[PDB]
């Protein structure tokens, strides 16, 4: 169980981790939607694995 | 067999089950399974130095309960 | 940037790394001083190397500006303290924190790139006679980093 | 912050929630990868919103 | 299925809806009994309706089998208590729990579908003489559910 | 203005800021903003009955601190 999943966005530290950075069949979820979308708009790689960002998924936890 | 810790890029600490004979390449493969980081993007650091893929944990005197530090692949220039 | 910078500082105070330390100069949260301990089993051993850190207003999307203030002998760090290192330039990642940057720099000390050097003269010595390079690096550590 | 994000998969109750069900630009993360892939393989919709499953993203929390 | 069923049972034992209750029959984790209180201000008010639940091997990918054991007058519930309801068949979701299924069925009691009914005779009364429908449903509630 | 609670499909409870004049449709829009569930898939239940989109919380005598129960859209047949 990912104990750090409930901590704030590692980039801005002010919003929940709801911006999943998707590349291929995997995703790294450590930033909020706002910060992740900025990286995608600027064509930046994934911050943790450097793979190209294919899309940002606004992630909900039902 | 023994446990070691890896401080990942965000500062999160993970635990790995390893053998002293495991190579750094084997350790990076275990990190890939847990964290989804390609081995070529992993740079492991212990005692202030990067760990080379072809060497073993024993070669680096990495023992049970040790902590390796994960940063991103880098290159001076 | 302030929330992220404060979080990094609070983390550094709470779980302090052993090899590297950093914190604000005075009351300026955007200007820090750092130290790196020279790795054991290296010509830098026993040395303490000081660095300055400037955080840009749009940190961590843009990298921190990091330079040595202690003189150090290396192919990718010059005598004006400039560091030429990809993670401080095009290979930056916003997930790198200051502690990870400092540890990265520490790991560069014994993993230089003499092929694409900042100081060609030092890279040439490194490739010509590593023992001579290590001697000079040790002498500079004792002169400047103690 | 999503406090329920650290609870086990709602389907099998035995694995962490690492199988993000992606539809359009949003995702619902409440099942593990194994359970979510079964739903995708069986052509089932998202369990919480019923929209078609475009892909399952194996989600990591750096 | 067992970890999921045990989780549901623990959640019910500590936090059921005010309207519905459920639990295993004896030691058979795959065979449960349930109760639904008839909604207030309805032909079912004051009634308590019993149901039987059978979890399939591949629950919750496959839906539970849910049937009333108390006779009940309703266009979508037949004389053996079978409930023609989309969430028990093609519109099932593995995120539905027994608690949510029971609340769903409870909400069906006062929201029947007389246009595509399970019991055409009851549906025709519902559509052409609603007070007669309500009167019979109240009679059945008194006779069977109290 | 008052708060109400919604028990979502998995059992997770959320809080909404509402007014008694708010329609059920407005409430489902607020649930969509928090949960990413389209209103047409939301069935809200209170006192054992479904709540219809065109009516208000006041029409249903729903008061402050009430809990609404969210299930999936359904149809008898
Ligand atoms: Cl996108
Ligand atoms: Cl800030
Ligand atoms: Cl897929
Ligand atoms: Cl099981
Ligand atoms: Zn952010
Ligand atoms: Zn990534
Ligand atoms: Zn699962
Ligand atoms: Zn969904």
């Amino acid at each position: 169980l990912p104990l750090n999943a409930i901590e704030p966005c590692v980039i801005c530290q002010g919003r929940p981790k709801n911006g999943c950075i998707v590349h291929g069949k995997t995703g790294h979820l450590m930033a909020c939607f706002t910060c992740a979308k900025k990286l995608k708009k600027r064509n930046k790689p994934c911050p943790v694995c450097r793979q190209p960002i294919q899309m940002i998924v606004l992630t909900y936890f039902p | 067999s023994m446990q070691i810790f890896v401080k990942t890029l965000t500062g999160k600490t993970i635990t790995l089950e390893v053998e002293p004979s495991d190579t750094i390449e084997n350790v990076k493969a275990k990190i890939q399974d847990k964290e989804g980081i390609p081995p070529d993007q992993q740079r492991l650091i212990f005692a202030g130095k990067q760990l080379e893929d072809g060497r073993t944990l024993s070669d680096y005197n990495i023992q049970k309960e040790s902590t390796l530090h994960l940063v991103l692949r880098l290159r001076g220039g | 940037a302030l929330k992220r910078i404060h979080k990094e500082l609070n983390d550094l105070a709470r779980d302090p790394p052993a090899q590297c330390r950093a914190g604000p100069v005075g009351d300026d949260m955007f200007h820090w001083q750092a130290t790196i301990m020279g790795p054991n089993d290296s010509p830098y051993q026993g040395g303490v190397f000081f660095l300055t850190i400037h955080f840009p207003t749009d940190y961590p999307f843009k990298p921190p500006k990091v330079a040595f203030t202690t003189r150090i002998y290396h192919p990718n760090i010059n005598s004006n303290g400039s560091i030429k290192l990809d993670i401080l330039r095009s290979q930056w990642s916003p997930a790198l924190t200051i502690s990870k940057v400092l540890l990265s720099i520490c790991s560069l000390l014994c993993d230089p790139n003499p092929d694409d050097p900042l100081v060609p003269e030092i890279a040439r010595i490194y490739k010509t006679d590593r023992e001579k390079y290590n001697r000079i690096a040790r002498e500079w550590t004792q002169k400047y980093a103690m």
